């Protein structure tokens, strides 16, 4: 599965994984959370 | 934003849902749309495999071709479905589906 | 309209004496960290030591052949010093304690900081040496590289406040400092300001420039000292930028309406000197950092991460409609 | 001598078969 | 009179750029041309562009050129007796008056957003081209 | 009369850049500075016209021109350093 | 609204005078490509900052459209920087 | 919201595929598992597939691509003319990228950035045809300009490639500055950067009744910049050197893909932004000079690429004949000439790439080619005759209808100069013929056989050229519809 390769990548590159995680959060909030709170 | 979707050349055919939502036109895919999607994706995957044997990257080339074909076929199917709902295409099916 | 030069001198002269006493503070704090006393004999607590240093530097023969076109070598200190001073014309000390009231005043700071690269470059080139020029060029490349991280962090700050004006940035921090939420961003900005002034573990470029050469170039007696003065003025400026943006610029830190006797002009100075103490602490707590890994670090752990922080702040503010 | 054992080339073959079938259906259904 | 002397000095620097004796001084005068130009824009009333000229032209382009050079070696007549008092100021519109930055960003990313992406593609072309040509990596 | 002065100054910068690029066929470095001068003069033309007409299409396009100027300079110096590697 | 730059000009003149009086006191008594590459990356990632500056200030006026256009711009430059990273040209 | 982007799918898809190809190439060109594979042909085949898919997207969206025309009005305006122009430019790009595959492995040039830059410049060209404003016009020009500046100097071992790339860079930068200075004053004297409102403020009053020194000279500078862009005499400072120095696949992409888009751009500017009838004069003299000097200069060249460069300049003059006579028939002749010249240029560069396998340099190396490979000799002779304008071939029809358009407007001097330049032009073409059929040199150069894609493209183009006069109705009808779609 992809989990082993993903975890090995996170272990070797901490800064890139952290940057991707924060960027994914910052892109997921306005693309998913925003429409569902727009409709209350 | 202020958005107005009005074509310069109006639809020659009956119009249903002049501004169709993404989910519905995705759900309007007929067997022809699925067939053209599948053939585009298959052609792209085959080209990706065949081209990437000389460099030796036989699987990654397959995946890249598959991504390209999936995107292209989905765009083509969506365009056809939309033009059917917008009325630019023959759309003889969902015009009957609208009545019932 | 004749009142301006008085303000200019009142901003310049205390800056120079503060640079001198900041050198003294550097020596004294490094002494105390290493279980020492530092300059104590001169003056009372070493307070007259910078004065003795200055009078000693003046009372020496100047080595000024300059072995060159006689012009570019004497203009580099002037350029770096005038830039490091003009960067101080926009700082909003307390409320009206600001010289110029630029409606942007932040892209202006970014531009002034970016322009402070030619001084060292033309100093290295004018100084006819096959390694001093190269070392100056590496230092310039380092500052240039960390400028982009500085700019991205400035954008991160500017998103929250919504206006470029420096006074309004502090005005927007009545609720919280912007340092509590953006603490990783504050650390990044501190490290970038630390690495952009060659005043850090991020120091090796110039460190080897003297080790392999000994500065066997046209070393003016105290004409060279203008580089040192400008570097320490930049130290003070980039120490104050952190307390303008991430800490409250002049607002009380954690205060009930009881300690209102003191003014806001010293709430700024206490944070500035705290950040200066942190500068000295970091210098005398860590080993130097190689230039091979300096560039790689500055390009691969700060640009993507600061860009991600920009993206996350913008996305979170937009989602909940929390914009200014 | 019963299985191809190349799980990567098999996907290419099935994709090509799907492409041919889709092209034929496109020609006929349309 | 501030415009005249600044324009004249910019013109002199631009003239000396093309007839320079060595590339170093050519780049040095090239920097002064943009310095004067930014001052002129500042006089014009556009503070944002006046400082982008420092950030880009003499912030990155001039540094790049210097790095490369280091190595590899009908008008209205001036009569204004009765015109400085005929200025009609419409106070409406002064309330909630935007700057040169808010106005630009209002319509740069929203209405004319295709050209913005075209400029992004231009930047990507430059970034790729600077690498394909110059990667020796020996 | 200041629009006239602005336009004349920009036009003289433009013709001076043309002058610089035309004369020296071999410098290859003054040519790039002259091209930058031409772009600068046109940017000032656009900004001055935008201010005079109170129209915003001048400043948007002037800002977009900077991307082209930077990209052209970057590619120019890339090709220059490639060319210089051959000789000397 | 823009008279606040004449103080900057006078400050600059006085600072130059102070520098002159400071320098005059004693008187009264070979090629690397990597440098070019880092300069190019700085230029490219400085243009993006100059583009960010109008976006952040006017981000309130524009909702879910300017933000996503700037995100597309960032994605394009991120693809560029990713090609930059893997190819090399980013470490020494 | 999302359906407002149905008019930009043929471009969004090509951008996304370009990004995917760039990512795949950069990821798998540095993998130690596969030992740094040479994935230039792989990326090229994927790019050709992407071009075919976006061509399919563009072709099937004829009823579409005109929706939300108010929302996109400020940015671009695409119509029947733009639709056909894009659908032909993309086909030309596909053919060029297809006939250069063997160039990647024959001489071991595995740089996949070449293909991604071809794709991205093609996207820029697709922007240019749809561009309906001065800003978008200039930006779309600059996309392809920078892509070509990068690509021309790609082969960094030959002094020709680097110097030609630098000359192209300097000339294009000067031309772009000239064009942008021209647009700046047209904006200054009228505002109204948009083409729709630029064609309405200038139609009100003729230039003869009152003289505006700003609009006229801005239009003149725009025309001068555009003539620099297409390398039209006297603005041909270095074009033969650019075409000789640049790599053969690059020159194959040039002079077909850029010229089509720039000519569509010039059509859009000329029809709308020009009502003073002052561009007739600038096109007249420059096209005459291009005709005369191309005809008189291509006869003195001994290499092949220089001859193709000067033939391209001559055909540019022949096409520019259509601008001087502004009528429906003039634009029809211009577009038909562009189409035929594009096909013949593709065929000729396929010939040149075929003999590039053994490094053909001069015109004498292709001596006695009728013996080693008779059929390729016949194909090259037919293509050369089509260039000449011999009746029983394509290329004669284009010159014919260009002459008809020239005589329709009463420009009798244009017809005479066209005839005489054709007479001299055919002479050195037949001179090329003699050395390739009749006289046999002592030493023979042997050429290794070709590959299937180039051979198939060459056969298709050769059958198109010969049998065009049998059934030319579809091209004429397309061109008549395109010429009228500029207004309705
Ligand atoms: C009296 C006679 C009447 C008439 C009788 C009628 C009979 C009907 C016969 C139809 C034959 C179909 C022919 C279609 C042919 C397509 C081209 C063949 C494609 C092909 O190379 O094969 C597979 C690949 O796979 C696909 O890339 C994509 C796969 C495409 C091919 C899959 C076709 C499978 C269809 C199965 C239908 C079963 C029909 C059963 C018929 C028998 C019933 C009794 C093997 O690749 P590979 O890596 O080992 O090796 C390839 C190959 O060597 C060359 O292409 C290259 O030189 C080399 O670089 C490498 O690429
Ligand atoms: C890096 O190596 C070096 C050192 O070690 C750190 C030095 O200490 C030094 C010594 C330098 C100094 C002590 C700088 C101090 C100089 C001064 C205080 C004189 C210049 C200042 C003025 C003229 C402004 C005085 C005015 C006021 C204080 C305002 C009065 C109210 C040098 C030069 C050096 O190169
Ligand atoms: C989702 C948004 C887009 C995300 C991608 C955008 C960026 C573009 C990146 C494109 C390049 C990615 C290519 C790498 C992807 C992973 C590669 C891979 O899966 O291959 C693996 C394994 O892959 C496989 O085995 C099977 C994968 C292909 C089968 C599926 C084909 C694709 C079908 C359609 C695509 C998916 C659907 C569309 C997307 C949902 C490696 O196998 P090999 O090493 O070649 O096998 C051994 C080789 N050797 C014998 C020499 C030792
Ligand atoms: C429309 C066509 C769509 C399919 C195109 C697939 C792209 C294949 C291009 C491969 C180019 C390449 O990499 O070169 C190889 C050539 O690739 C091939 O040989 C064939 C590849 C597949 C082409 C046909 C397969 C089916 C495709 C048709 C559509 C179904 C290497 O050939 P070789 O080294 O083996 O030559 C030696 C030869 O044996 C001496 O005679």
């Amino acid at each position: 599965p992809v989990m082993e390769k993903l975890r090995m990548f996170v272990a070797q590159e901490p800064v890139v994984a952290a940057s991707c995680l924060i960027g994914g959060v910052g892109l997921f909030l306005p693309a998913v959370v925003r429409p569902i709170l727009d409709s209350l | 934003m202020n958005t107005d979707i009005t074509a310069l050349e109006k639809a020659q055919y009956p119009v249903v849902d002049r501004n169709p939502a993404f989910t519905k036109v995705v759900g309007n895919f007929s067997t022809l749309d699925y067939l053209r999607f599948s053939t585009i994706t298959g052609i792209s995957v085959t080209v990706g495999y065949l081209s990437g044997i000389k460099p030796g990257i036989k699987g990654p080339s397959m995946v890249t071709g598959g991504l390209i074909g999936l995107m292209g076929g989905f765009m083509y199917a969506y365009q056809n479905s939309a033009g059917r709902l917008m009325g630019f295409f023959p759309n003889d099916g969902e015009v009957a589906s609208y009545q019932k | 309209y004749i009142a301006v030069p008085a303000e200019i001198l009142g901003i310049i002269l205390p800056l120079l004496l503060g640079v001198a006493f900041l050198v003294l503070a550097e020596r004294k704090v490094m002494a105390f960290v290493q279980r020492r006393k530092g300059p104590d004999v001169v003056g009372s607590f070493g307070l007259l030591q910078p004065l003795a240093d200055g009078l000693k530097l003046i009372l020496k023969e100047p080595i000024s052949p300059s072995s060159a076109n006689f012009f570019l070598f004497r203009m580099a200190p002037v350029a770096t010093f005038m830039l490091s001073l003009v960067a101080w014309a926009v700082v909003p000390f307390d409320y009206g304690m600001v010289l110029s009231d630029l409606n942007i005043g932040l892209l202006y700071l970014f531009a002034i900081s970016s322009l402070g690269v030619y001084g060292i470059i033309i100093a290295g080139r004018s100084s006819n040496s096959k390694y001093a020029f190269l070392g100056a060029l590496r230092s310039a490349a380092q500052m240039v590289s960390y400028e982009v991280s500085i700019g991205l962090i400035l954008i991160t700050v500017l998103i929250c406040v919504g206006s470029c004006n420096l006074s309004e940035i502090v005005m927007a921090q009545k609720q919280i400092w912007f340092g509590i939420p953006l603490f990783p961003v504050l650390v990044m900005f501190f490290i970038s300001c630390l690495a952009e002034t060659n005043r850090a573990p991020f120091d090796l470029p110039e460190a080897e420039a003297e080790l392999v050469a000994g500065y066997n170039v046209e070393y003016s007696s105290m004409g060279f000292a203008l580089f040192f003065l400008g570097e320490y003025a930049n130290m003070i400026l980039m120490s104050g930028l952190c307390t303008l943006f991430f800490l409250g610029g002049w607002l009380p830190i954690l205060d009930l309406p009881i300690f209102k006797k003191i003014p806001g002009s010293i709430w700024f100075s206490i944070k500035v000197l705290f950040f200066l103490f942190l500068y000295i602490w970091v210098r005398a707590a860590f080993p130097r950092y190689r230039y091979d890994q300096l560039m790689g670090l500055g390009w691969k752990v700060f640009l993507p991460l600061s860009l991600a922080w920009v993206v996350s702040v913008s996305g979170l503010l937009v989602t909940f409609q929390w914009l200014p | 001598p019963k299985v191809s054992e190349d799980k990567n080339r098999n996907y290419a073959v099935v994709a090509g078969v799907v492409a041919i079938v889709g092209s034929i259906g496109w020609y006929l259904k349309a | 009179m501030i415009l005249s002397v600044l324009s004249s000095l910019a013109l002199v620097s631009g003239l000396m750029v093309v007839r320079a004796k060595n590339p170093v001084h050519s780049v040095l005068f090239f920097i002064l041309v943009f310095c004067d130009t930014s001052g002129l824009l500042l006089l014009l009333g556009l503070d944002f562009f006046a400082m982008i000229f420092l950030v880009v032209y003499i912030g990155a382009i001039a540094v790049l050129f210097l790095f490369v050079v280091m190595m590899f070696h009908i008008p209205l007549l001036p009569t204004q007796r009765n015109t400085t008092s005929l200025r009609y100021t419409v106070y409406a519109g002064k309330v909630r008056s935007w700057t040169n930055l808010e106005t630009l960003g209002n319509l740069l990313y929203t209405y004319y957003f295709v050209w913005f992406l075209v400029s992004s593609l231009i930047l990507l072309v430059a970034m790729i081209g600077a690498i394909v040509l110059t990667m020796h990596r020996t | 009369m200041d629009l006239i002065k602005y336009f004349t100054f920009s036009m003289i910068i433009f013709i001076l850049g043309i002058w610089g690029i035309l004369l020296n066929r071999r410098n290859i470095l003054i040519m790039l500075m002259s091209i930058e001068l031409m772009l600068l003069a046109v940017n000032l033309n656009f900004l001055v016209f935008s201010v005079s007409l109170d129209d915003m299409m001048g400043q948007v396009f002037a800002l977009l021109v900077l991307t082209v100027a930077a990209a052209e300079s970057a590619i120019g110096l890339a090709i220059f350093v490639i060319t210089f590697r051959v000789r000397g | 609204m823009m008279l606040e730059f004449a103080p900057i000009f006078i400050y600059l003149v006085i600072s130059l005078l102070v520098s002159l009086i400071l320098l005059g006191v004693p008187f009264l008594f070979r090629f690397d490509i990597r440098f070019y590459l880092v300069s190019i990356l700085f230029l490219i990632f400085d243009l993006e900052v100059t583009f960010f500056f109008p976006w952040a200030v006017s981000l309130n006026k524009i909702d879910l459209f300017g933000f996503w256009s700037m995100m597309a711009f960032l994605f394009i430059l991120t693809i560029g920087f990713l090609y930059e990273w893997k190819r090399g040209a980013l470490d020494w | 919201m999302f359906n407002l982007f149905l008019a930009v799918f043929p471009e969004i898809f090509i951008i996304n595929a370009t990004f995917i190809l760039l990512i795949h190439g950069v990821v798998f060109s540095t993998s130690k598992k596969y030992d740094y594979p040479p994935l230039a042909s792989n990326v090229g085949w994927l790019g050709l597939l992407s071009v075919l898919i976006t061509l399919l997207l563009l072709a099937a969206g004829a009823p579409l691509l005109t929706i939300a025309h108010l929302f996109w009005n400020n940015l671009f305006r695409r119509d029947n003319f733009t639709y056909f122009c894009q659908i032909f430019l993309l086909l030309s790009t596909a053919g060029t990228i297809s006939m250069c595959f063997d160039f990647f492995d024959q001489e071991r040039f595995d740089a996949f950035e070449f293909i991604v830059l071809i794709l991205l410049s093609t996207c820029g060209m697709l922007f240019m045809i749809s561009a309906y404003d001065l800003i978008a016009m200039y930006l779309a020009i600059e996309l392809q300009s920078l892509c070509f500046y990068v690509i021309a100097a790609s082969k960094r071992k030959s002094e020709f490639s680097t110097e030609a790339g630098l000359k192209y860079l300097i000339l294009g930068a000067f031309s772009s500055g000239i064009l942008l200075f021209g647009c700046s004053m047209i904006y200054g004297s009228t505002g109204a950067t948009h083409f729709d409102q630029l064609a309405k403020i200038l139609t009100g009053y003729e230039i003869t009744g009152a003289r505006s020194s700003g609009i006229f000279m801005g239009i003149l500078f725009i025309a001068v910049g555009f003539l620099f862009k297409i390398t039209a005499v006297p603005f041909h400072m270095w074009a033969p050197d650019i075409y000789e120095g640049s790599p053969t696949p690059v020159t194959a992409f040039l002079s077909i893909a850029p010229k089509i888009s720039i000519f569509a751009n010039i059509l859009r500017v000329f029809i709308y932004g020009s009502y003073g009838a002052t561009l007739q004069q600038i096109f007249f003299f420059c096209s005459i000079a291009s005709m005369i000097l191309g005809a008189l200069a291509a006869m003195a060249q001994t290499k092949v690429k220089r001859l193709l460069a000067y033939s391209s300049i001559g055909h540019v003059g022949y096409i520019c004949i259509g601008f001087s006579c502004g009528t429906i028939e003039g634009i029809q002749s211009l577009l038909i000439g562009i189409f035929i010249y594009a096909l013949m240029t593709m065929d000729a560069f396929a010939i040149v790439l075929a003999l590039r396998q053994t490094r053909v340099k001069y015109i004498a190396d292709l001596g006695a080619l009728a013996k080693t490979n008779p059929i390729l000799a016949i194909t090259f002779s037919i293509t050369m005759f089509s260039y000449a304008g011999i009746p029983p071939l394509a290329g004669f029809c284009s010159k014919f209808y260009l002459f008809f358009a020239a005589l329709g407007c009463g420009a009798y001097f244009l017809a005479l100069v066209g005839v005489v330049t054709s007479v001299i032009g055919c002479f050195y073409y037949i001179r090329l013929v003699k050395r390739m059929f009749f006289d046999t040199p002592r030493t023979w150069i042997l050429y290794e056989p070709m590959d299937r894609n180039k051979s198939l493209l060459l056969a298709m183009t050769s059958f198109f050229i010969t049998l065009f006069l049998l059934y030319p109705s579809p091209l004429f009808s397309v061109t008549h519809q395109m010429a009228l779609s500029l207004y309705l």
